[PDB]
C-alpha cells in the first residue's frame, strides 16, 4: 500500500503539466481515489477526485474547467491534466485514497507529495 | 345460431351467425307450461314446511304466482288422497313483491302416494280443512310476513320452449339475493345496448357517454341484478343508480344520469310503470336554484282529475324523468310543484 | 411491476458556452414514448422536448434529443446564464406513468473559508431537561461532508440531525449544522463532547470538542 | 383564449380528515382531452396521482387507491379530487395538468399548483436561545454567534439582526420538522472578534400565527474572560 | 328489428324483435370496399404531415391498411396536379401492429383545386419522385419508428344492402388510445357470452363462475379496449388477463382462466392465431410442483420438425392452454418440457 | 346510507330468576331480518334467534324474541347463573352488515363506600424528570364514580388516566386507580395535590390531598 | 359432517407492512356458501369488513376499501385476505364466519380468531417503581400499598406477591397503552398498617420477553415515623 | 326547585309509615331522588335511592327488606313504605335529588326533613 506521485515540476502561467501516481499493493480498480493540493505555509485543499468507472468526476471551483482528470485501472495509475496553469497554483499536489466504497471520504493511506510552481 | 335480422333506420339485411336477444316483455310473452318440478315432490316439501312453522309464500315474480295458481287443485288432490289435512289458497299479487326471510325445504323422500300429477293441468277438487297453506293473497293478518318463504325455485331447462313452451323448475338448495340468470340477457352493439329478462327491458344509449334512455317494468322484484350480467360496473355509487339496487337495478353507468339521485321513493305499487324522459301533456319544467329539495313523487293529476302546469327542479337536466301508468304522469324526486297545496297531492306510497 | 425510470448524473458544474449532455433510462421498451421537462426552484414544470427527438414550439434550438432501446439522451450545446434549473424526464406509454429523479445543473464560481465550531448546550435549555450540542461547518466546498459525534471517546449513531443551506450567491458556499440531542440525564454522565468534521478540503480530521463544566 | 389551470381549496386538516380540491379548466373543454392530478412534496420529486379519459374511464396509483376519487363537471367545466382518510404523508403541493394531443401524449400545461397540510398540532409560540460566541466559535479573527428558535408551529417565521442593520454574513438556515411535530432553525451571523466587546448584536424572531415577538441580545458567556 | 332464428341445439323458430350480433371475422379478407371520404383532403393531409416532419405511417389494423392499398394510386394522382413532389409506397404487414408516437394532421383547407379525383376511383396514371412516404414495409431506416404517425382514423357511418359495404371514414381531431368502438358487439345470453369486432372473437362461459372458452385471432393490434364495452370489470387484477391489456385485452372477469397469468411472450408473430383449452396432437402436459419457472413460449415441433411428447407446469388448471397457428402448435408460458432442454426447441420472439 | 342498531339499556341487574327485557331498534325497515348474539369474555359471539322470533337448535326454552319492523325484543324467562355476558343485535337486510353497541347483564350487588387513598411520586421516578401520582379507591358499588384532580386548589383536565377492574368474585365490588402525570419542573411549582372522589354511596366527596415537602 | 373455521397468519408487524390472512375450512365447501371478515378491537364492539359470495362478487367495508382484498381458492377450500398499508389502528382480532345454510342471513359458524398487532416499537424492559405505603394509604387499620410497573413492550408481565405467598387483597390493574407506545399496570396489596413495621412485602415482577426478573420490596418511607 | 317532605310522626315498633315529598320546579322523571336519614348528633347516612323507571332501586344493608321506595313521575313526588319499624330508626329524613343523569351522586339540593321517632 503505497502511493508515489510523479510529473510534478515548474510551469509557465498557462502552461500544460500531466501529473501521475503509481499505485501499489492495492487495486484501485475498486476504490475511489483524490488529489490535493498544500502551498507553503497554507491548509491542504481540493484538486479533484476521480470515482469509479461509470460515475463521472467532481472538480474545485479554482480547479475546475481547467484541470481534468482520467484513471487507468489496467496499470493502476491516475493521471490529472492541467490546462492554464496559474501562479495561485503552487504547491504540493498531494495524492490521497478513499477506503470506504460508499463514497464516504475515508481517506487512510497517502504519497509522499511533488512540488508544483508557476511562475513566468 | 344461425339467423338474420331486418334494420328499420335502414335496409341493411343478412342472415348469418352470431348471438341474438329477444324482447319478451311488451310481448307479454304466452301460455307456458311452468311443471313446478314433481307435484308430488312439492306435496311433500309443503307437508314439511307445514310441520316447522312455516305459513305462506310471497311470489318473487309473476311467472312463480301463475305456476302455484296453475298447480293449485293437483296439490290439493294428492294431499287428500295420501294422509294429509292441508289446503293451499292463492290470490291476486301486489307490488312491491317483499322479501320473506324462511326458505321452503328439500324433502328427503317423497310421499307414498301413487304419482299420477306429473303433468296434471288443474282440473280437480280436493276436502277443505282449517289448515291452509295460504299463498300470497291477503292472507296477512293470518299470519305475517316473518313466517313466508320467498325465491326458493330455480328455473331447471327450456324442454320445447318453441311451441310447448314447458318451463321446467326446481326447489333449490342454496340461499341466495340474486335474480335468476337463466332468463337475463344483455348486449351492446355501436350506441345502443340493452339489460332485459322476463319482467324488464332496460335500454341505454351514448350521448358524450353512456347513459340510461328507456326502461319498461311489469313486475317490481326485490332481488338484485348479478354483476356477471352487468356492462361497465365499476366505478359508479350506489347513490346515483336511477333503479335502487334494492328493486333489481342494475350495478352500471348505463343505469345513471347526471343531475339525479337514486330513486327509492318512486311509485312502485302500481301494475304496469314506464320511465321516460319527456313531459307529460300540460305540464311544463323550469329550472330554478329556489325550488324545493327532494321529496316523494307526485301526480301530474289531482284526485279530482286536474292537472297541474307549472313545476320546478334545482338541478336537473332536461327533458325530465317521468313514470307512465295507467293512472296517470309520476315526476320523479327532483321535480316539485312551483305553487300548489300539498293537500291535493297523491303522495307516492313509500315502499319499507 | 412497472416501468422504472433513472437519471444520471445527480447533478453538474459547468460554465457558459459548454456542452452538457444527460442520460435518461427505461427499465423496459416504451417505443419513443419519452419527453423532458426543466424546473426551475419554485414553479412548476417546463415542457422542452417530446418523442426522444421532436423539439416543443418556442424551445431554444440549442436542446436536442436522442436515444435508441433502453436509453436515452438530452444535450445543450452552449450553456446560456438562464439554463440553471433541475431536468425530469418522463413517460406517457402506459400507466402508471413515472417520472425520473432528476439533475441539477450547477454554476462555476466556492469554499471561500472553511470553518468549524461546536457550542455547548445553554443553562436556559438544560433547566427543561435537554441538552443539543450544535457543530458548524461554515463556507465549505463541496456539499459532500462527513460530521461523526464523539462523547467520551465514544462513537455516537442515530441521535443527530443535520440541515444544508443553499448555495451562495455570492462565493457558493455551502453552510453544514448537526444538532445533537440528549436528555439532562444524559448529558450529565459525559464530560468530553466533541464533533469531528472529515471534509476533503480538510487533510486529516479536525476535531473540535468542549469538556463538560469547563469554559 | 389562454390555456389557464387554476386550482384552490388547499389548506389545513387534521389526520383522518377529508377534503375536496378544485381544479377549473378555462380556455378548453375537460370533456375531450384526457385529464390528471400531479403532486409534489416539500424536497422530493414528482408524482402522479390519478387520470380520467375523455370516454370516463378512470385510475389511480396504489398509494391512493380507494381513498381517492376523481370526477370531473362538463357544466362548470371543473376537474374533481374527492380526499378521505388522510395521513401525514399526503401533505404536498398538488397540480393538474393537460394531455395534449399533437404533441404525443405529453403534460402540455400546468397550473400554479396548491399547498395541502396534514397535521394536528396546535399554534405554539418559538423559544428564543442565544448562541453566545466563545473560544470554541472564533476563527482568524472571527467570530461565529446566532439565535435559535425551537418549538414553533406553523411556519413561517423571520429572523433579522440589529433590526435589519446587520445582513453581511448572516445565514438563515431552512426550518426542519421535528419528531414532536414542531419546527426549529438556526440563524447565525460572523463577526470580527474584536467587535465582541464593544458592538451589541440583537436578533429580533417574528412568528405571526403565535403572534410572538421577541428580541434576544447574543454576549460571550461571563466565565469567557478572553473577550473582556 | 325483425328477427330470424333456428336455434340447433334446442330447435326453436323464433320471430321477434331485439338486438342482434354476427360472428364476421372468418369473412374478413373482402366484406368492405371504403373509398375514404373526400380523398383530396387526405392529399392535403398527406402532404402537411410531410411538411411538418411526418414521414410515414405504421398500420392500426389490417382494414386500414388495405385501404391504403386500395386508394393508393388515385391519391398519387392527387399529388401529379399541383406540383407535389412525394411517392406513397405501400408494403406488407407483420405482428404486432407497433404504435407510433405522432397523430396525422387535420388540413385547415383542402387543396385549391383536386376534381380530377372525380370518375378516376382505381385506374388512375401519375408518375414517380424522389421523396417518398412509406406505408409499412421493411422500410423503418427511411421514416424511423419516432417520426411514424398511427391510429388517426374513425368509421362515421357503414353498413349496406351489398356484400361490400362502403365505410365513411374521417381523420380524427383528438388523441386516443383505445380502440374504435363502432365496430364492436358482445352479448351474453344464459350461460354463453362472447366480445367480437373484426378481427376478434372471444368466447366465454360459466363453470363454478365464468371463465375464458376460445378465441380466434387474425391480427394482433395495440390499442386499449374500452372500459364500456366490457362485462363485469370490477375485481379483476391486470395480472391475470390472458390477453395481454397492451395487446388490446378486455378487462373482464371473462378474460380470466384459474391458473394461469398474463401472456405477455406468446407467439404473437404469427399471421393469425386461435386459442384452445386442449392438447397438442401427440403430446400430454402435466402438473408438477417440480416444474420449471415461467419463461418465453415454445413451440410443439422443433424446427427439424420432430415432435416433443411430454410437458408441465406448476399450478395450472387442465386441460392445458395452446395456440393454433399456421406454423404449429405451442404451449403458455407456464407450460415448459420435462426432460429435453428448452435450447433445443423453437423459443418465440421478444415482445414488449 | 348504512342501517344503524341502537341497543339499550346500557347495562342491567338482576338476580337469578327475574325477567330480562332487552330492546333492539333499527333506524329502517328490514323486514324481519334480525339475529340475536350472546358474548362473553375473551369468546367469540354466539347465535341465538334468528327472523326475530325463531330459535336455533340447541338453544334452551327460556329465550325468547318478538316484534316486527323496527322494534324488537328479547327476553329470558328465568335467570340463570350461566346467563351473565353481553347480547348484540345484527341486521342482515343488506351490505354493510352492521351490529349493535352491546349490553352487558350483571348480577345485583349492597352499595358500599370507596376508600380513598393517595400516594406522592417516588423519589426515583423525580430522578428521571417525570412524576406520576396515584389516586386510588377500593371496593365499591355501583362502579359509577367520578375522580377529579386539583393542584394548588387547581382543576386538572386532559392529563389523568384511568383503570376499572372487573367486579370482585367474592363481593361484587370494583376498583379504580387514576394516574396523573406531570413533568418534574412543573411538579415542583406546585405544594397542594388533592384528590376529589364523589360516589353513590358517599354524602359528601371525600378529599385526599398531600403537601409537597410533607411526611 | 364436523364444521370448523380456522384462522392463521397472525403476528407483529411494522406501520406500512403488509401481511396475509389465512382462513381454513373443513365439512363443507366455501365455493357454495358466503363468507365475510369480522374483527373486534381491543376493548370495543364487533365489526363487519368484507364479503365474498358464492357466485364470485365482492363487497368490502369503508375503513379498509381499497387497501385490503378477499379471495378464496376453490381447489385448496381456503379463504384469504390480503392486507397492505397497514396502521397501528387496524390492530383487532379478526374472525372469519360463515353464511348460514337456511336461517336467514346470520353467521351460523364463527372461529376462533386470530390476533393482529401493528407496532413499531421495539422490545424494552420495565422500571418498578414501589409504591411506599403512608399516612396516606392508610384506612380503619389497614394499609395499601404496591409497585408501579412502567414503560415495558410486548405483553404480558405476571406480578406476583412474596413468591406467590400473599395471594388475598391482590389487585393486578390492566395494563394501559401509553402515548409513547409502551404499556404500563399497577399491582396493589392491602394489609394491616400492624404488620408494615413487622413484616415485609415483596413484589416480583416478571417480563418473558425482555427476560427481565425484577424483585422490588416496598416499606414505608424513612421519614415517615408512624409505623416505626 | 323546592323540596317538602311530610309524613313523618311517631309510630309504635312493628307498625307501618309512608312518607311523601312534594317536589316543585323540576321534572323528577329526567333525574333520581334519594333519600337520607340523620339522628340527632349523627351523620347523614344514605337510606334508598330510586332511580328512573327500568333502572331499579338500591337499599341500603341496614334498610334492606323492611323499606320500600317508589316513584310518581305523574305527580312530581317519591313515597317510601316502612314495615317493621325499630326504635334505632328514629331519625330526621332529608330528602335529596341527583342532578347528574348519568347517576354520580352530584347532590345539590336538600328539604327541610322531617321528624320521626320510633317508641312503644
Ligand atoms: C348529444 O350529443 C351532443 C354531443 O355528443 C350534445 O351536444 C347534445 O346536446 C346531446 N343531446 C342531448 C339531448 O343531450
Ligand atoms: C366444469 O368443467 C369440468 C371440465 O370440463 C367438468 O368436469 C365439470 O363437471 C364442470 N363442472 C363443475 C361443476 O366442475
Amino acid at each position: 500500500v503505497q502511493l508515489q506521485e510523479s510529473g510534478g515540476g515548474l510551469v509557465q502561467p498557462g502552461g500544460s503539466l500531466r501529473l501521475s501516481c503509481a499505485a501499489s499493493g492495492r487495486t484501485i480498480s475498486r476504490y475511489a481515489m483524490s488529489w490535493f493540493r498544500q502551498a507553503p505555509g497554507k491548509e491542504r485543499e481540493f484538486v479533484a477526485v476521480a470515482r469509479r468507472s461509470g460515475d463521472g468526476a467532481f472538480y474545485a471551483d479554482s480547479v475546475q474547467g481547467r484541470f481534468t482528470v482520467s484513471r487507468d485501472d489496467a496499470k493502476n495509475t491516475v493521471y490529472l491534466q492541467m490546462n492554464s496553469l496559474k501562479p495561485e497554483d503552487t504547491a504540493v499536489y498531494y495524492c490521497a485514497i478513499d477506503s470506504d466504497t460508499f463514497y464516504s471520504g475515508s481517506y487512510d493511506y497517502w504519497g509522499q507529495g511533488t512540488q508544483v510552481t508557476v511562475s513566468s | 345460431d344461425v339467423g338474420c335480422s331486418v334494420d328499420f333506420s335502414k335496409k341493411e339485411t343478412r342472415c348469418g351467425t352470431g348471438v341474438f336477444i329477444y324482447n319478451d316483455v311488451e310481448a307479454w310473452r304466452d301460455r307456458y307450461k311452468y311443471h313446478p318440478d314433481s307435484p308430488r315432490r312439492l306435496a311433500a316439501a309443503v307437508k314439511q314446511a307445514w310441520e316447522e312453522g312455516i305459513c305462506g309464500i310471497s311470489s318473487v315474480s309473476r311467472m312463480e304466482n301463475i305456476m302455484w295458481k296453475s298447480v293449485e287443485g293437483e296439490l290439493n288432490a294428492i294431499l287428500e288422497e295420501n294422509g294429509v289435512q292441508l289446503t293451499v289458497v292463492v290470490g291476486s299479487v301486489k307490488n312491491p313483491m317483499w322479501r320473506g326471510p324462511q326458505r321452503l325445504p328439500v324433502p328427503v323422500n317423497e310421499l307414498p302416494h301413487g304419482w299420477k300429477a306429473w303433468g296434471k293441468s288443474y282440473f280437480v277438487r280436493a276436502a277443505k280443512t282449517n289448515n291452509s297453506f295460504v299463498v300470497d293473497g291477503d292472507t296477512l293478518k293470518e299470519c305475517p310476513l316473518e313466517h313466508r318463504a320467498w325465491n326458493s325455485f330455480l328455473v331447471e331447462d327450456h324442454g320445447f320452449g318453441v311451441f310447448h313452451t314447458s318451463v321446467w323448475l326446481k326447489v333449490r338448495e342454496d340461499y341466495s339475493l340474486e335474480c335468476d340468470p337463466a332468463v337475463i340477457g344483455t348486449a351492446v352493439k355501436g350506441r345502443e345496448a340493452a339489460h332485459s329478462d322476463l319482467g324488464y327491458w332496460i335500454e341505454s344509449e351514448k350521448n358524450d357517454t353512456w347513459r340510461l334512455k328507456r326502461a319498461h317494468l311489469i313486475e317490481m322484484k326485490t332481488c338484485e341484478w348479478p354483476k356477471s350480467h352487468t356492462l361497465w360496473t365499476d366505478g359508479v355509487e350506489e347513490s346515483d343508480l336511477i333503479i335502487p339496487k334494492s328493486l333489481a337495478g342494475p350495478l352500471s353507468h348505463h343505469n345513471t344520469r347526471e343531475g339525479y339521485r337514486t330513486q327509492v321513493k318512486g311509485p312502485w305499487h302500481s301494475e304496469e310503470l314506464e320511465i321516460r324522459f319527456e313531459e307529460c301533456p300540460g305540464t311544463k319544467v323550469y329550472v330554478e336554484e329556489t325550488c324545493g329539495t327532494r321529496g316523494p313523487s307526485l301526480r301530474s293529476t289531482t284526485a279530482s282529475g286536474r292537472v297541474i302546469e307549472e313545476w320546478c327542479c334545482r338541478e336537473c337536466t332536461m327533458p325530465p324523468l317521468s313514470f307512465r301508468a295507467k293512472d296517470g304522469c309520476w315526476y320523479g324526486m327532483e321535480i316539485r310543484p312551483r305553487k300548489e297545496p300539498e293537500s291535493n297531492l297523491v303522495r307516492s306510497m313509500v315502499t319499507a | 411491476s412497472d416501468i422504472q425510470m433513472t437519471q444520471s448524473p445527480f447533478s453538474l458544474s459547468a460554465s457558459v458556452g459548454d456542452r452538457v449532455t444527460i442520460t435518461c433510462r427505461a427499465s423496459q421498451s416504451i417505443s419513443s414514448h419519452l419527453n423532458w421537462y426543466q424546473q426551475k426552484p419554485g414553479k412548476a414544470p417546463k415542457f422542452l422536448i417530446y418523442a426522444a427527438s421532436s423539439l416543443q414550439s418556442g424551445v431554444p434550438s440549442r436542446f436536442s434529443g436522442s436515444g435508441s432501446g433502453t436509453d436515452f439522451t438530452l444535450t445543450i450545446s452552449s450553456l446560456q446564464p438562464e439554463d440553471f434549473a433541475t431536468y425530469y424526464c418522463q413517460q406517457s406509454y402506459s400507466t402508471p406513468y413515472t417520472f425520473g429523479q432528476g439533475t441539477k445543473v450547477e454554476i462555476k464560481r466556492t469554499v471561500a473559508a472553511p470553518s468549524v465550531f461546536i457550542f455547548p448546550p445553554s443553562d436556559e435549555q438544560l433547566k427543561s431537561g435537554t441538552a443539543s450540542v450544535v457543530c458548524l461547518l461554515n463556507n465549505f466546498y463541496p456539499r459532500e461532508a462527513k460530521v461523526q459525534w464523539k462523547v467520551d471517546n465514544a462513537l455516537q449513531s442515530g441521535n443527530s440531525q443535520e440541515s444544508v443551506t443553499e448555495q451562495d450567491s455570492k462565493d457558493s458556499t455551502y453552510s453544514l449544522s448537526s444538532t445533537l440531542t440528549l436528555s439532562k440525564a444524559d448529558y450529565e454522565k459525559h464530560k468530553v463532547y466533541a464533533c469531528e468534521v472529515t471534509h476533503q478540503g480538510l487533510s486529516s480530521p479536525v476535531t473540535k470538542s468542549f469538556n463538560r463544566g469547563e469554559c | 383564449s389562454e390555456v389557464q389551470l387554476v386550482e384552490s381549496g388547499g389548506g389545513l386538516i387534521q389526520p383522518g380528515g377529508s377534503l375536496r380540491l378544485s381544479c377549473a379548466a378555462s380556455g378548453f373543454t375537460v370533456s375531450s382531452n384526457y385529464m390528471s392530478w400531479v403532486r409534489q412534496a416539500p424536497g422530493k420529486g414528482l408524482e402522479w396521482v390519478s387520470v380520467i379519459y375523455s370516454g370516463g374511464s378512470t385510475y389511480y396509483a396504489d398509494s391512493v387507491k380507494g381513498r381517492f376519487t376523481i370526477s370531473r363537471d362538463n357544466s362548470k367545466n371543473t376537474l374533481y379530487l374527492q380526499m378521505n382518510s388522510l395521513r401525514a404523508e399526503d401533505t404536498a403541493v398538488y397540480y393538474c395538468a393537460r394531455w395534449g394531443g399533437k404533441r404525443g401524449g405529453a403534460f402540455d400545461i400546468w397550473g400554479q399548483g396548491t399547498m395541502v397540510t396534514v397535521s394536528s398540532a396546535s399554534t405554539k409560540g418559538p423559544s428564543v436561545f442565544p448562541l453566545a460566541p466563545s473560544s470554541k466559535s472564533t476563527s482568524g479573527g472571527t467570530a461565529a454567534l446566532g439565535c435559535l428558535v425551537k418549538d414553533y408551529f406553523p411556519e413561517p417565521v423571520t429572523v433579522s439582526w440589529n433590526s435589519g442593520a446587520l445582513t453581511s454574513g448572516v445565514h438563515t438556515f431552512p426550518a426542519v420538522l421535528q419528531s414532536s411535530g414542531l419546527y426549529s432553525l438556526s440563524s447565525v451571523v460572523t463577526v470580527p472578534s474584536s467587535s465582541l466587546g464593544t458592538q451589541t448584536y440583537i436578533c429580533n424572531v417574528n412568528h405571526k400565527p403565535s403572534n410572538t415577538k421577541v428580541d434576544k441580545k447574543v454576549e460571550p458567556k461571563s466565565c469567557d474572560k478572553t473577550h473582556t
